[PDB]
Order: C-alpha cells, then structure tokens, then sequence
C-alpha cells in the first residue's frame, strides 16, 4: 500500500478511558537528562526505553 | 502494538461472565507457526523449538507489571490486597520499601 | 489455577451383579 | 455473593452438580467396581468439584 491518497480523519469516536494505575516521579529539565540519580534510571514509563535492569548499589 | 512502554486507551462491550477461572500468560516471540490450518506460507519462519506448541517458554521473566481491571471504574486485585494493589508487579527495578 | 477432574467408583479379582 | 438473577447462566452438567459415581446408573456402578483393575473406567466421567 501507500500512505498519501485519498480520506481522512473526522471529529468523531468518544474513547473511554479504564480505571488506569497512577505514575509519578516526575522530573524534567532540558539541560538536565532525568537525573534522579543517575540519567538512565530503570522504572516504568516516560523519557525514552530503557534496557538496564539496575538493582540496589551500596 | 510496536515501540514504547506506558498506556493507551480501550473499553469493550456487552457480556457474559461465568464459571470463570484464571488467567495465564506468556511472552512469546513470533517464531515457526505461520497460522493453524495452513502450510507453506510466506509467514512460515524457523524450525527450532515452538514454545506455543511445547510447554517451552523463555521469556517469562520479561515482565513488569500486569494491570488486570474490570468494566473501567473498577479493579479486580481491589481490597488492597496486596501492597501495591491496584496492579500485580512481576519485576521491580530499583526497590526503596523492600518489597 | 487448573481444571479437569474425572472420578473412579474378600480375595478373588472380582465378583459383581452389575446389570440395568 | 451468589444471588437470584443467576438461573439463565445455569443449567450445569459436569461443572457443578454431583459426583461422577452417583450421576451413574447405579449397575454401572458396580461394573466398574469389579473391573478397575484390568479395564478403567474412571476417566471415561468427568467428577465436577465446587
């Protein structure tokens, strides 16, 4: 297929949202980079993915 | 769904419920079944082991969590179950309570 | 969890008067 | 908990009700008795447990 032609998108279709599980530990700066400790912190959501599995340091 | 986790949105309708029982779950990786019911597919990949026709699995440790609800206002490990009850954890990265 | 249960049911191997 | 409005999802065999070894006409019963040591069947009733 392609992706440039011919329809488009309406006003329409009311989206319901689920019971959905609070996120928080938020923090943001555009010369900072997420900084909670260490600038690629493991923990659900936001910023970019992750791929470390970072544990408890001493 | 491709690229990036977090949340996004669906409800879905009508009924029936009853007699009821778990939910089991797994991470596959899409591998030799091209589809049952068909042969020689463009869709047909590998030969090594099939871990959804074999008990095999591999990627069961790949999780974080596994929110499970109900209608949309309500969440079934409600009661406060557990100790952090409105979702199951399966993997916590960085812990700070001990949990 | 997991289903699916099924149920079973002198010197001599056997005697009976098992008949409709 | 269970509560009235719940008969239409009813009507249950070999889910809820009782025993495989009293749903049996009972000669069967005693059939299998004598032979369920060369000759099952045990696995051919399927025991609902609640």
């Amino acid at each position: 297929m392609s992706g440039s032609g011919s329809f488009e998108g309406g006003v329409f279709s009311p989206y319901l949202t689920g019971r959905l599980p609070s996120w928080a530990g938020v923090r943001q700066n555009v010369m900072g980079s997420t900084v909670d400790g260490r600038p690629v912190q493991p923990a659900n959501s936001s910023t970019l993915t992750y791929a470390t599995l970072s544990s408890s340091s001493v | 769904i491709p690229a990036n986790a977090t949340n996004v949105p669906i409800s879905i309708p009508s009924r029936n419920w009853a007699a009821f029982r778990g939910w089991s779950f797994t991470r596959l990786k899409t591998k030799e079944t091209p589809s049952l019911g068909s042969g020689f597919d463009p869709y047909f990949v590998y030969s090594g082991s099939i871990p959804y026709l074999d008990g095999t699995f591999y990627l069961n440790h790949t999780f974080k969590k596994v929110s499970i609800t109900f209608d949309s206002s309500v969440s079934w490990p409600g009661n406060d179950r557990l100790l952090t009850p409105n979702e199951f954890e399966i993997k916590r990265t960085v812990d700070g309570e001990g949990y | 969890d997991i289903n699916f249960s099924s149920l079973a049911p002198f010197m001599g191997t056997w005697s009976d008067i098992g008949t409709s | 908990m269970a509560t009235p409005s719940m008969l239409p999802q009813w009507a249950y065999m070999h889910i809820a009700g009782q025993d495989a070894s009293e749903y049996l006409s009972p000669g069967l019963v005693q059939f299998a008795r004598a032979t369920d040591t060369y000759f099952s069947l045990g696995n051919k009733f399927r025991n609902p447990t609640v």
